[PDB]
């Protein structure tokens, strides 16, 4: 039960999106459930990169396309790593993935 | 199923698509029909606990 | 409005074991999302009325201008020749095929979503 | 399941249509010339002239003419022939 | 017939006003709405493999 | 502040998605020499900001011209692109967009005897891009006016609902002509926006910056 | 009635299932339904040209006739070619009728 | 435990209270952001094309009304009428 | 008798410290725009710093950005205000974009004021709450100050370093003047060798110096060659300048 809230939030949010996307899901519920994804997509629209995935598969970039998708959904693991960073700060150590060679 | 959720969408209560059915374009396969039946079983959570 | 999974977690943790399985449908329905019911209509809103009045005003003004145009009966019959094809398009166009063909133009609706494959996100 | 949430909002115009209608009307009425069939005169000529002598026969064609060229008004008979 | 208009600049300015409004309405009201629902699906469909491997490695419940 | 809520997977959103991606695929990006990673990502973003938005402009022109072309096929309405100034102004403004892009690429500096005829073949497409649309929208409507003036004289001179087949054989022809008008109203919007992509993408070529230093092996 | 709903349901009935392709028989003479709507189109055009000619009939045509005459007129302002002559002929014909 | 303040403004669940308002894009709120971020840095070629066409057609309208002025002047300085005497 | 009243009212009604009594009801707006008008005036920014204190913690992100870059441009440092601004950033770190956080970090790198919570929340925001090409849209003169602000406080965040190192390239360095390009190459190489993090995009920072060595001293070229050797050993290869052709 230590990190059940984050995993079950991810599960419930994507289950609702996938059940309703492309059928009847409003954009307000999408921007409510996933605010930072909408923020990053609006950054791509604001900064003239609205065709950035079209640009990436126009130039054959598959790894950069997967990196683009994974960096736009990188805030899903932000609650977990903030929780684990504060656990390691309560136990006097440092969080492992925050380090360069460690 | 996906056709059964498309039938309840606002697009099929519009005028030009009011008599049509989303099952007519691509029908759901037997796996998503039986998955809809199994999911209709498990919306009672005590059924899911006892079958788990 | 806090998130409904923490509501499920709280509403399950403060229930005794004697009345857990009775109370499970109440917590299932307390955290189901709101799908608002069909409210009473009061149809033809102010912008729909502006649209229909402006369309009728435009059709009347264009028909006043067509009928005094020195080739006037030719214009009034061209309106018939065009409304005939409107009537013909509303009768032979397959609208379900057009719906599912426009739906295939977008990659968002040409296929279902793909992430979160239900084994990565279990909490055992 | 969200189908009755979209039926609540009725018809609604495109989100900047007042700018398009204002621009097209501000091009059709802010022309800078007389209104295509009229001519500007002096004020004394306007105050001296009857209203039927101030209209032209061309600019009032018959709404459903039995003969092509039929007009409603006949204008000024003061021809300078 | 009607071949030259009464003012050519008025008709060219009507074309410029209409196409500039269609450009603004596209770029402002439609293309954000296009791109939100296109890129939610696109980021999920491109991220899915690496996202699920990262989430498999991150949860200790196996 | 209070914008409207949009259903996901609406038919206008799907249609405009397909249309925008079609016109964006006309001038695709260039695949660089080096593989695209975090090293090449600012060069790719920079090449994507030195390319003109011909996708957005071409779907702008496609949507405005197909709406103005299909206005001429609704009753009580004339096409706005059957005006000489409207259609020819859209053509001259596409040509001026391509020329202003190509002038800002070099220096805003204006470029034997073989090249001035290449210039008067290049400056003609301002006229041609607009008046192809204008004459296509005008000529079908003019033939429609004339041939329904000839189709009205025989029920005028003979009886109404009497001697039907000579009027039937010209009303079938009028129906076929308005069907050709629908086909031309779609295809001329397509031809205008394909040609706008061609003319503007002639000058849509800049220098890929790329890496000026590397750590190889 | 509701001014949004009754005519909506009536038009839904008329558009969808109030079909005169079978309620007026009509399978026994035509081959397909793609041939019926192709003939319903030209029938709509012929009905439109006859109704718009008949609704105001005593008129001099703007369109070039082929040198023919509608009914027993044959020299009248209905059959004239120059429009000022037909204009004054209509001006004398109108006071008597 | 992971306690709903790590999920604040990051991950939300489908709403149970009421459906919210749609989050506006920065172009849908202010025209200044659109005009200074996309309209001028990306579409100034189109705006220059539209202004070139409007000035060129103003030039052609000036040529046409100066031709009308020339014909009207050489009908007035000939004693002749400069039009078709109206028509009616 | 007009010149007498104009001369007595030219500093009785219109003075440079009665505008600051109307400029107190919306203080980030007026603070930012009078700072952009050059009105630095520390004796009025003492008034501004206490006029905004009871309402900093409920401000927008743009209001906090306006306040913070204005108090950078007026060179005034009220740490009792900057703790409230740090609370506003740390309580709403998901709502800040990189164009705002780079200005706020450049201000806080002027006036050396930090926490572990602020560094962690700004790194979390730039890495996960913003777009991963927002460093590419930044211009290296602010990513260098972000790397400096992280190397000063010794805060190792390899996710933030990999995100910020995307914004260093030929494109983002070629938009700088040669003095400023020397400044950002030196500060970026120093803050990259401080953390021991040698990404693939450090070769753009190195080749910004190696194609034009006429700007640096022998000590500065030693500082570039040290990181070039360390990054040759870390990235597992040998450095090579690329020539066009
Ligand atoms: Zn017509």
């Amino acid at each position: 039960e230590e990190e059940e809230l984050w995993l079950l939030t991810l599960t419930q949010q994507f289950k609702h999106i996938q059940k309703h996307f492309g059928i009847d899901l409003p954009h307000s519920v999408v921007a409510h459930m996933d605010p930072l994804l909408i923020k990053k997509i609006d950054w791509e629209t604001t900064n003239a990169l609205e065709d950035f995935d079209i640009t990436l598969d126009d130039m054959g970039a598959e790894d950069a396309k997967e990196q683009w998708g994974a960096e736009n959904l990188s805030h899903h693991f932000l609650p977990l790593i903030r929780y684990r960073r504060d656990l390691a700060r309560k136990n006097g150590d440092r969080y492992g993935p925050d380090l360069v060679n460690g | 199923t996906f056709a059964q959720r498309l039938n309840s969408s606002p697009a099929f209560s519009s005028f030009l698509l009011k008599r049509e059915k989303a099952e007519s374009e691509v029908p759901p396969s037997e796996l998503e029909l039986e998955a809809a039946q199994k999911a209709a079983e498990l919306e009672d959570p005590e059924v899911a606990l006892r079958t788990l | 409005e806090g998130n409904s999974v923490a509501g499920i977690i709280k509403s399950v943790n403060e229930t005794s074991g004697a009345n857990l399985l009775s109370s499970l449908k109440t917590i299932k329905a307390q955290a189901a999302p709101i799908y608002p019911a069909a409210a009473s209509s009061t149809g033809y809103s102010t912008q729909a009325k502006i649209a229909l009045f402006g369309a009728l005003s435009w059709i009347l003004y264009r028909a006043d201008g067509q009928s005094k145009a020195h080739e006037w009966i030719v214009d009034l019959n061209l309106n018939v020749l065009q409304a005939a094809w409107l009537i013909s398009f509303s009768s032979l166009i397959p609208f379900r095929a057009v719906y599912f063909a426009f739906r295939g133009m977008a990659p968002a609706t040409a296929s279902t979503l793909n992430g979160l494959k239900t084994f990565s996100s279990i909490s055992l | 399941s969200y189908s009755a949430y979209f039926a609540k909002a009725g018809f609604q115009f495109p989100a900047g249509l007042s700018a398009l209608v204002a621009g097209i009307v501000a091009l059709n009425v802010c022309t800078g010339r007389p209104t295509k069939g009229t001519k500007e005169i002096s004020n004394a000529e306007y105050n001296a002239t009857p209203i039927g002598y101030l209209q032209s026969p061309d600019q009032h064609p018959t709404a459903f003419p039995k003969v092509p060229g039929m007009k409603d008004v006949h204008g000024s008979p003061h021809h300078h022939h | 017939m009607k071949l030259l208009p009464e003012s050519l600049q008025q008709e060219a300015a009507t074309a410029a006003v209409v196409a500039s409004w269609v450009l603004w309405h596209l770029d402002t009201q439609l293309l954000p709405t296009i791109m939100r629902e296109h890129k939610l699906h696109a980021c999920w469909a491109a991220a899915a493999k690496r996202y699920n491997e990262k989430l498999f490695k991150l949860n200790p419940s196996y | 502040s209070s914008v409207r809520d949009v259903k996901t997977g609406s038919l206008p959103t799907n249609f405009l998605t397909g249309v925008y991606r079609f016109w964006r695929s006309q001038n695709p990006a260039e695949k660089p020499h080096d593989p695209v990673n975090d090293r090449l990502l600012p060069a790719v973003v920079d090449a994507s900001d030195k390319r003109a938005s011909i996708g957005t402009w071409a779907t702008t022109f496609f949507c405005t011209i197909i709406s103005c072309n299909l206005l001429g096929l609704m009753p009580f309405n004339e096409a706005p692109t059957s005006g000489l100034g409207f259609a020819t102004g859209l053509g001259v403004s596409v040509w001026a967009t391509a020329t202003i892009l190509g002038l800002s690429k070099t220096g805003f500096k204006f470029p034997f005897i073989f090249v001035p005829l290449e210039t008067i073949s290049y400056t003609f497409r301002a006229v041609s891009l607009g008046v192809r649309l204008w004459v296509n929208m005008l000529a079908g409507h003019t033939l429609l006016h004339i041939l329904t003036g000839m189709a009205l004289a025989l029920p005028f001179s003979l009886g109404f609902f009497s001697m039907v087949p000579a009027t039937f054989g010209v009303c079938c022809l009028l129906s076929a002509l308005v069907g050709l008008e629908y086909l031309v109203a779609v295809l001329q919007s397509g031809v205008f926006s394909i040609l706008s992509t061609v003319y503007v993408g002639e000058f849509n070529h800049d220098k890929f910056i790329g890496p000026a230093a590397k750590i190889v092996k | 009635m509701a001014v949004t709903s009754f005519l909506g349901k009536a038009f839904e009935k008329y558009f969808y299932d109030f079909s005169a392709y079978e309620q007026f028989g009509l399978n026994r003479f035509l081959s397909s339904k793609g041939q019926y709507v192709a003939l319903r189109h030209v029938g709509f055009v012929m009905v439109g040209v006859n109704v718009l000619l008949a609704a105001n009939f005593p008129f001099n045509p703007p369109f070039p006739t082929i040198g023919m005459c509608p009914a027993g007129w044959e020299g009248t302002w209905v059959c004239q070619a120059d429009k000022a002559k037909a204009l004054e002929m209509y001006k004398e014909w109108k006071k008597s009728n | 435990v992971l306690g709903e303040v790590y999920l604040k403004d990051i991950l939300r669940t489908p709403p149970t209270g009421a459906i919210p308002a749609n989050v506006p894009h920065p172009f849908q709120t202010s025209f200044y952001t659109y005009a200074t971020k996309k309209l001028i840095p990306r579409h100034w070629y189109l705006l220059g094309g539209f202004t070139f066409t409007i000035t060129l057609y103003g030039i052609l309208d000036g040529l046409r009304d100066s031709g009308k002025k020339k014909a009207y002047d050489e009908a007035i300085h000939a004693g002749k009428t400069p039009y078709t005497a109206g028509g009616h | 008798p007009s010149q007498n009243l104009v001369s007595t009212f030219a500093n009785k009604v219109i003075v440079e410290e009665n505008l600051v009594n109307v400029a107190e009801i919306d203080v980030p707006f007026w603070s930012y725009w009078l700072s952009s008008a050059g009105f630095t005036s520390k004796d009025a920014f003492v008034k501004f710093a206490e006029a905004v204190k009871p309402k900093v913690a409920a401000l927008s992100t743009s209001d906090i950005t306006n306040l913070t870059v204005a108090f950078k441009r007026a060179n005034y440092y009220d740490k009792d205000l900057f703790t409230g601004i740090e609370a506003n950033v740390s309580a709403n770190f998901t709502k800040f974009e990189t164009e705002q956080l780079l200005q706020i970090v450049a201000t806080f790198d002027a006036f050396n004021h930090s926490s572990v919570a602020f560094l962690d929340d700004v790194a979390d925001s730039i890495t996960y709450c913003n777009h991963y090409l927002a460093p590419v849209r930044a211009g290296a003169d602010e990513l260098a100050t972000l790397l400096t602000y992280y190397a000063k406080n010794g805060h190792e965040r390899a996710d933030l370093l990999a995100t910020v190192a995307r914004g260093f390239s030929e494109v983002s360095l070629g938009k700088l003047s040669a003095a400023q390009r020397k400044d950002t190459v030196l500060s970026a190489l120093k803050a990259f060798q401080t953390f021991g993090f040698y990404p693939e995009s450090i070769e753009a920072v190195i080749g910004a110096a190696l194609v034009s060595p006429a700007e640096y001293s022998a000590e500065e070229l030693k500082e570039v060659e040290a990181v070039k050797v360390a990054a040759e050993n870390a990235l597992g290869g040998e450095f090579v300048l690329i020539q066009e052709g």
